[PDB]
């Protein structure tokens, strides 16, 4: 998918601000990596903002 | 080969380390007058084991060079300090007496295994599995041997107001039940290095290994996963979050049948390990002893303490995290002062590690007195009553006892929880 | 059937702490007031993390650790700012954040202290509180630097501690327990406390069946990032909040079942 | 070799064929929990979106499993194969078009496994049968398995590093086969020795017996907060034991609220006196010490270990017998429950000041000690002039040793008894050895008064160095200090000499717990 | 002259200057330099 | 390492202690008047600094890899 | 294309290419060290 | 009692003292793979 | 070494050049002296001579 | 890992309500209202104001599980009364006691910086 790979920062929602890489993509829910803690999260991908 | 240890030297019923020698061997670095000197002036010597059957050995002067009624009257040694026949790891026990003596064979395994700055260059060292800790501290309760182990320099674990309180049920059999918001100001939170060696091998051109950036269209074989987080050199840049089979090092090793079409070189590539994750600490590039080239790689995880992490004290007293707990949710004193670590009480009656709980009141006379407390074994000028009353000058009850208030309801717990700082170390 | 009328005495108020008696209520109300001075009292703290640059012994996430726990001056904008995930803007604004910048070289053979005086807001009165000294954060050798640009956000104590304003909640109720929640096996070992009114002939107080808990005494010291007494007006208010949406909830609910 | 490759106990036949490695297992750490039933276990979110149970697609189950199939893999409920009607899998994990999701009946839908799923649960070394029980998964946030504290007991597992290993039944024939044999109800009352295995743990234990005392009473707030934790009750407040001046419940009361049924059951405490029963007041008991449960009531008396432990005849176990088994997992888990909740309004602890007898005490166990040490002396003497005389059947030194032993033993069990006389009813090494929870009367004779006689291999420390023990000691010294008798405490602290000679009879210890178990393995190995 | 009840801080300096004069690791560095300083040179005659 | 920002137990800000608990120290005080002179009244408080050590400075001693 | 790596002892900096020795300039010295990656970071402050 | 009583009724129900190891119980007609199953098990099935 | 910390630990002998006399109660031999005699500075191991007294 | 995230105390998500009520069925007029994300800082203060009714004839709290944010009061009262009646004036009676301790915390401030 073309959004795998970006780094996202999440802009929307109880996660909002945090950076992430995203591992998969869908046509719904992206998993963001979470740059800050150790974990992966599922967010619907109109949260996600990409960064750069 | 044989195996000797020093003694001191008793001519008729008398010490021969004189004053004199404590006054020439306190100025040190000056006088520069050594161990190897007072070896050299007669009064102590190395006795083996073959001697010692042939020796009437002194336990300490005090006792035993003074008329009573009388013992034997003929010693020819005198041993130097009691607390010198324990080794390096039953040294960092405060009052290993008190305990039971399998509790300090397993402190003595659970001390080699606490977390801890293990050394003073672990930035420069590619060490596999490094952990070191954010806050390490001295204990308030520590031996004099301890200065001799430099246990006070290169410390391991912190210490921590336990309480002894039977609770929501959560440190039930060996288990503790800690505070979130003290984990949440940095207690106990670890920090775990691992590093991944890897270097290529030239060959009789049949397989040859190179650094690269595999590519989908142009590396066979290879495994779905992110390769964008690589450079150019088929490494990590340092600062980069890595997760479980994330690329760490890209590597391709040629195929030989490329000739013998259109798919060429392989990927042998390794992975970060599975069910793990964190940030890239710090990537060495280099030749190896073969000259040729050879990448370490250091991946950092910060450990915030969560449930199932296994704790210690330093009697044997393992378990392992029943649960966290908020501020507002742990007990408190009179005074604002929760539990950072909240123990069994059954863990001790059957254990009979009393030394816990003199270690824990000792603790609280050491932190109200502005002093690092001491907790040589063998030593008759601190019993527990000197502790008691040393307790009781500072406001407290005479035997560390507190009255806690309940978290949740506020209302006073019945029975009077006994509270106060121990020295614990995360495994 | 209704609620009892609670009266306050201060006994003393300073810039750390505030110490006072609040008469005439229940023993869980005296309790929550309580954990919401611990926990519901929002302060603003940092919270994003950018490290631009870093070079210190220290590594990143230690660092942003540091960063958290800094108490911040929150003393008027709290009130003002939303929760950042609650702000309608694109991610970051001024509404719902403070910025921080930090940028320090050591270029001198002197351990250079980066410490909180180095945190740099754009909002004048969100600044860290350090009389006192400074909050060291990382020492440099010369050669290291850091550069971090740091949000910090709107937050309260259940979230994390680096939102908690209080340094210490003493909570006491009959400190001679007249009411025996507390049974001394030997009540002459015990000292008294700072609010016990016997003779010191007497251990503790004889026993009323017919008492019941009140005269709370409290002792609430501040960090530094409020005042001790904003910290106990904004927790009444943040319980009467809590409260209130908890019975529009109940009334939406009840016009549901009904 | 080939026979190399069969014949070791790595090899084919055990190592292949007997015991293989399975899939759909996890194993983690287990954390104690006492807010789920006793068979639950509380397994991660990344353990269960991981191990996934094959559930067939029928008409009642469409909608949800569709839904499931919808949200695809790591969104947590869903599922990660979806299995046709020829046996072909198709993955979830990675994305397919949306056209071959659709289910028809008769699909396989190897979902993530949710809520009341059952488990098995076990712990090397799996002795017997109750080391390897039926639970059912309960989702929990953190990274272990909670699993409650009275299944302690027949797992022999104390959460101090302990990691246990979960299998799941991949059938739903071998689901229902766990779920009517190897549940843990269905495991409560063991047939090696016809009386449990569960019991009452050691927290909830010493609870429950300060709690089911005389002198307890209970606020009508706090009657309110406890009854909210019966799971059995029927909502009826009972009449207090105290209705004037003020209304007050007696604790037995609450636990007559939590006693199942009508079962009748007559136990004594473990401070019982035994001439209690003779005289009078054998029904009106002084101590509060003879347990009668009554009308599934409990009338009086103290509940220790000998009336809700493992022993038989207790009352769980006529709690199995006379009422059900789904009875006595609910009688399990509101005892465990409501006797927590009330020990967060007692508290229970222990400290230095427990461990610390009054002058007068200390007195008695130091006149104690230097009278059997003078008589030990003087025995000595006796023996060096051909004074003591052989008893028959052994030699001289046999004689002289068993006068030496005969002396210490008395002199530890003398001071073990003055030293246990005052304990002034509120210490709680006292309020857990009564109630038979942790420990024993040796231990607090051991803290509070003497350590005793150290042993190596049943008698005395031997002489290693030529005719005597520590070099500190003058040859052929066979009096207490010198043979290995520790004088002290553990509250007063061992001298180096006593420090050494405990230290060997700890290693005697140590290696007895180490060198069994090989053998008992091998033992059991044979024997089945 | 003697020490009489200052010995309890006075064997603590004997202690030190022990462990500052030889280290906790003297076996091991005192068996390898008795070894490569003769025991080398020993076994290279004695052959 | 380098001091803790906070008390673990309270959340009393101690970090900003830790130079003037140094300067107290060498300025002839014994360490229980330098608590309490630095203001620290519960021990929880007073073992963050009586039983800390300072190992920052250890670690500014080896030169900066990168540069 | 070319990678920057700081070269250990010397803490100086030089560029390197694929299928080339390892070595510094200045001394020699064989390790290098990769420099700190451009991309940002973000750590929450918990 | 049960389990006393089946461990020492399976011992002597074959007449002689029926050792548990490879010496009594791979004596009696139990099957190949049975008796491979325990400690020896190539020499029962070269045997068989 | 190959950048791997590596440790001797001491390993336990029985003393050379030193006669023993101990007790095989199982054997034929009453009482068995032994002395594992081993020059130093010999290339040669050890070689270790028995004297038993027969058990009849 | 398995580490819940900082706001599953006390935030909600969609398809979750606040406050839910069940109507015993064991007794008459008694229900069960299950709050969620909430802990003891709410129904320990619901409970202490509602057993100070004269006509709640029982009325307490807890949580499933210290680790699932969720709470259930359970109230009984007296027949002519309903239990939700008797929740939402427990609700009143705090918030006015709570904004007279309020302003009564004012005057003190003001009594005491003013000298
Ligand atoms: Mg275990
Ligand atoms: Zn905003
Ligand atoms: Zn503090
Ligand atoms: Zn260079």
């Amino acid at each position: 998918n073309e959004l795998i790979g970006q780094t996202v920062r999440i802009s929307q929602g109880p996660y909002k601000g945090y950076i992430g890489v995203v591992k998969d993509a869908t046509e719904s829910t992206a998993r963001v990596e979470l740059h800050s803690t150790c974990q992966t999260i599922s967010v619907d991908r109109q949260r996600l903002t990409t960064v750069g | 080969g044989r195996i000797c240890r020093p003694l001191l030297i008793v001519e008729k019923q008398k010490l021969l380390l004189k004053k004199r020698h404590i006054d020439q061997l306190k100025e040190r670095e000056y006088n520069n007058y050594s161990w190897q000197d007072l070896v050299a002036s007669g009064v102590v010597e190395y006795i083996d084991t073959l001697e010692e059957e042939t020796v009437m050995l002194a336990m300490t002067p005090d006792d035993l060079q003074e008329k009573e009624v009388a013992y034997c009257s003929t010693y020819t040694h005198c041993e130097i300090h009691p607390s010198m026949i324990l080794g390096v790891c039953a040294s960092i026990i405060p009052f290993p007496d008190h305990n039971q003596s399998p509790r300090n064979t397993y402190q003595s395994a659970m001390g080699k295994q606490a977390m801890g700055v293990y050394i003073t260059n672990f930035h420069v060292r590619m060490d596999t599995l490094a952990h070191v800790l954010y806050y390490p501290q001295k204990p308030l309760v520590t031996t004099r041997s301890m200065e001799y182990l430099r246990f006070r320099e290169l410390p391991a674990g912190i210490n921590s107001i336990v309480a002894i309180a039977s609770y929501t049920g959560y440190n039930q059999e060996d288990s503790v039940i800690m505070n979130r918001s003290a984990v949440d100001r940095g207690f106990f939170r670890s920090v775990f290095y691992r590093s991944y060696k890897e270097q290529e091998s030239k060959k009789g051109f049949d397989q040859e290994e190179v650094f690269e950036k595999p590519t989908r269209e142009t590396c066979q074989g290879m495994r779905h996963a992110i390769y964008d987080k690589l450079d150019d050199d088929g490494l990590i840049a340092p600062g980069v979050r890595v997760s479980g089979d994330d690329v760490i090092i890209g590597k391709t090793v040629t195929l030989p049948e490329n000739e013998d079409r259109r798919y060429t070189k392989r990927d042998c590539s390794t992975f970060l390990r599975t069910s793990e994750t964190g940030i890239v600490d710090q990537v060495m590039v280099t030749l190896n002893q073969e000259g040729y080239k050879f990448c370490k790689i250091r991946v950092r995880s910060v450990r915030i303490p969560q449930i199932g992490d296994k704790f210690a004290s330093r009697h044997g007293q393992k378990g392992t995290c029943g649960i966290q707990y908020r501020q507002e949710d742990m007990p408190f004193t009179c005074e604002g002062i929760t539990p950072d670590i909240i123990i069994n009480p059954h863990a001790i009656p059957s254990r009979m590690t009393i030394g816990h709980l003199i270690e824990c009141l000792q603790g609280k006379v050491s932190a109200n007195k502005g002093e690092i407390g001491d907790a040589t074994p063998f030593n008759d000028a601190v019993n527990v009553q000197k502790i008691s009353n040393l307790l009781s000058d500072y406001g407290y009850h005479l035997r560390g006892n507190e009255v806690l208030y309940n978290g949740f309801t506020g209302r006073k717990i019945t029975s009077q929880i006994f509270i106060g700082p121990t020295y614990y170390q995360r495994l | 059937p209704y609620a009892n009328q609670p009266t306050v005495r201060i006994t003393e108020l300073t810039d750390e702490n505030v110490k006072f008696i609040i008469e005439n209520t229940d023993l869980a109300v005296a309790n929550s007031i309580r954990r919401v001075f611990i926990a519901e009292v929002p302060i603003i703290a940092i919270d994003w993390v950018q490290i631009d640059a870093n070079s210190s012994v220290l590594h990143d996430e230690f660092i942003a650790h540091r960063l958290g726990l800094i108490p911040l001056t929150s003393d008027d904008i709290v009130d003002k700012l939303q929760y950042s995930r609650d702000c309608t803007c694109e991610e970051f604004c001024p509404e719902c954040s403070v910025e921080f910048t930090l940028d320090v070289r050591c270029n001198e053979d002197q351990t250079r202290h980066v410490t909180s005086r180095d945190l740099i807001s754009n909002s004048p009165r969100v600044i860290p509180v350090t009389e006192q000294d400074d909050i060291l954060i990382v020492k440099l050798r010369k050669g290291q630097e850091l550069r971090l640009r740091a949000y910090a956000k709107k937050g309260f104590g259940k979230e994390h501690a680096k939102w908690n304003p209080t340094a210490g909640v003493a909570f006491e109720y009959d400190p001679d327990n007249a009411l025996r929640h507390t049974v001394y096996p030997k009540p002459e070992e015990w000292p008294k406390s700072e609010y016990s009114e016997l003779d010191e002939d007497e251990s503790q107080a004889p026993y009323d069946p017919n008492g019941k808990p009140e005269r709370f005494y409290y002792n609430v010291e501040s960090c530094g990032s409020l005042r001790p007494e904003t910290i106990v007006l904004s927790a009444l208010s943040g319980l009467k909040k809590k409260l209130s949406d908890l019975q529009t909830q109940l009334s939406h609910e009840i016009q549901s079942d009904v | 070799s080939l026979k190399q490759r069969l014949k070791g106990k790595e090899g084919r036949v055990r190592g292949n064929l007997m015991g293989k490695r399975v899939d759909f297992s996890a194993r983690t750490v287990i954390t104690p929990d006492p807010n789920l039933s006793i068979d639950q276990v509380g397994v991660p979110r990344s353990i269960a979106a991981n191990m996934t149970f094959a559930e067939i697609v029928t008409p009642f189950n469409i909608d949800r499993l569709q839904e499931l199939v919808r949200r695809g893999n790591s969104q947590y409920p869903g599922a990660k194969y979806i299995i046709r009607d020829n046996g072909d899998r198709i993955d979830l994990r990675f994305h397919p078009k949306p056209s071959d999701l659709h289910l028809q009946t008769g699909y396989k839908v190897e979902r993530h496994m949710c809520d009341g799923d059952i488990v098995i649960f076990n712990r090397q070394p799996t002795l017997h049968k109750m080391s390897m029980m039926g639970h059912r998964v309960r989702i929990l946030p953190w990274s272990t398995f909670r699993l409650n504290l009275s299944v302690t007991t027949p797992y022999n597992a104390d959460f101090d590093g302990d990691e246990m290993n979960l299998h799941l039944p991949q059938s739903l024939e071998t689901r229902a086969e766990i779920q009517e044999l190897a549940m843990v109800p269905r495991m409560i009352v063991t047939p090696q020795s016809n009386r449990p295995v569960m019991g009452i743990v050691q927290d909830t234990l010493t609870a429950v017996r300060k709690f089911t005392k005389r002198d307890v009473f209970l606020e009508r707030g706090e009657v309110m907060n406890l009854l909210m934790f019966l799971s059995t009750w029927d909502g009826k407040v009972p009449q207090p034991a105290i209705l004037k001046p003020r209304p007050l419940w007696t604790g037995k009361q609450i636990f007559s609220l939590i006693i199942p049924g009508h079962i009748n059951c007559i136990r004594t405490h473990s401070t019982h006196p035994d001439d209690e029963d003779s005289g009078p007041y054998k029904h009106i008991s002084p101590g509060d010490t003879k347990v009668v449960v009554e009308n599934g009531e409990l009338i009086m008396g103290i509940l220790c270990k000998k009336s809700l432990g493992t022993s038989a005849g207790s009352l769980v176990h006529i709690s199995y017998l006379e009422m059900g088994h789904d009875i006595t997992r609910l009688f399990y888990s509101n005892i465990q429950t409501v006797i927590n909740n009330w020990l967060l309004i007692e508290g229970h602890t222990i400290g230095i000041g427990d461990s610390i007898a009054d002058s007068k005490t200390y007195q008695d166990i130091q006149n104690t000690i230097k009278k059997a040490k003078q008589d030990v002396i003087e025995v000595i003497e006796k023996a060096h002039n051909n004074e003591l005389e052989p008893t028959p059947g052994n030699t001289l030194r046999q004689t002289f040793e068993n006068q030496v032993n005969r002396i210490l033993n008395d002199a530890r069990d003398k001071t073990g008894s003055s030293a246990q006389k005052s304990l002034s009813e509120y210490n709680n090494f006292k309020s857990m050895v009564v109630s038979g929870a942790k420990g024993s009367k040796i231990n607090i004779s051991q803290v509070i008064a003497v350590v005793g006689q150290q042993n190596v291999e049943g008698k005395r420390i031997p002489f290693g160095f030529k005719h005597r023990t520590l070099p500190h000691f003058i040859k052929d010294d066979y009096g207490p200090e010198s043979r290995g008798f520790v004088e002290n405490s553990y509250l007063a602290g061992l001298t180096p000499t006593e420090f050494f000679f405990h230290a060997m009879g700890g290693r005697e210890g140590l290696i007895d717990t180490a060198v069994k178990t090989a053998e008992t393995g091998y033992i059991q190995r044979r024997l089945i | 002259e003697i020490t009489p009840d200052l010995w309890q801080e006075a064997c603590w300096i004997v202690i030190s200057s022990y462990f500052d004069e030889k280290g906790l690791v003297r076996q091991q560095l005192d068996s390898f330099d008795e070894f490569i300083q003769m025991s080398v040179q020993r076994i290279v005659e004695d052959a | 390492m380098i001091i803790p920002v906070r008390c673990f137990t309270c959340g009393k800000i101690v970090g900003n202690k830790w130079e003037a608990y140094l300067g107290l120290l060498q300025a002839e005080y014994t360490e229980g008047d330098a608590l309490d002179a630095l203001g620290l009244k519960r021990y929880c408080c007073r073992r963050m600094l009586l039983a800390h050590v300072d190992l920052i400075e250890k670690l500014l001693n080896y030169a900066p890899l990168e540069k | 294309q070319p990678m920057i790596y700081i070269c250990g002892e010397c803490h100086t900096e030089n560029e390197i290419k694929s299928r080339d020795p390892i070595r510094c300039r200045e001394c020699g010295y064989r390790i290098m060290y990769k420099k700190r990656t451009k991309r940002l970071v973000v750590f929450d402050a918990r | 009692y049960r389990h006393l009583a089946l461990l020492c009724d399976t011992m002597t129900c074959r007449g002689h003292l029926m050792a548990i190891t490879r010496h009594g119980v791979n004596r009696q007609d139990t099957g190949p793979l049975m008796k491979c199953s325990f400690e020896e098990t190539v020499d029962v099935l070269m045997e068989a | 070494i190959n950048g791997s910390e590596k440790v001797l630990i001491a390993q336990e002998k029985m003393a050379t050049n030193t006669v023993y006399v101990f007790a095989k109660k199982d054997s034929k031999y009453a009482y068995t002296g032994e002395c594992r005699s081993c020059l130093e500075n010999s290339s040669r191991p050890t070689s270790t001579i028995w004297v038993s007294m027969l058990a009849r | 890992m398995n580490a819940p995230p900082a706001f599953e105390s006390f935030l909600l998500f969609e398809g979750e309500k606040k406050i839910t009520i069940n109507k015993d069925t064991k007794v008459p007029n008694a229900c069960l209202f299950t709050i969620n994300k909430e802990d003891h800082t709410l129904g320990n203060i619901i409970k202490s104001q509602l057993l100070k009714d004269p006509q709640v004839l029982f009325a307490g709290y807890k949580v499933p599980h210290p680790l699932e944010h969720k709470i259930i009061i359970r109230v009984q009262t007296t027949p002519d009364y309903s239990p939700q009646e008797a929740f939402t004036n427990a609700i009143t009676d705090l918030i006015s006691e709570l904004s007279l301790l309020e302003e009564r915390f004012r005057v003190a401030i003001k009594d005491k910086q003013e000298g």
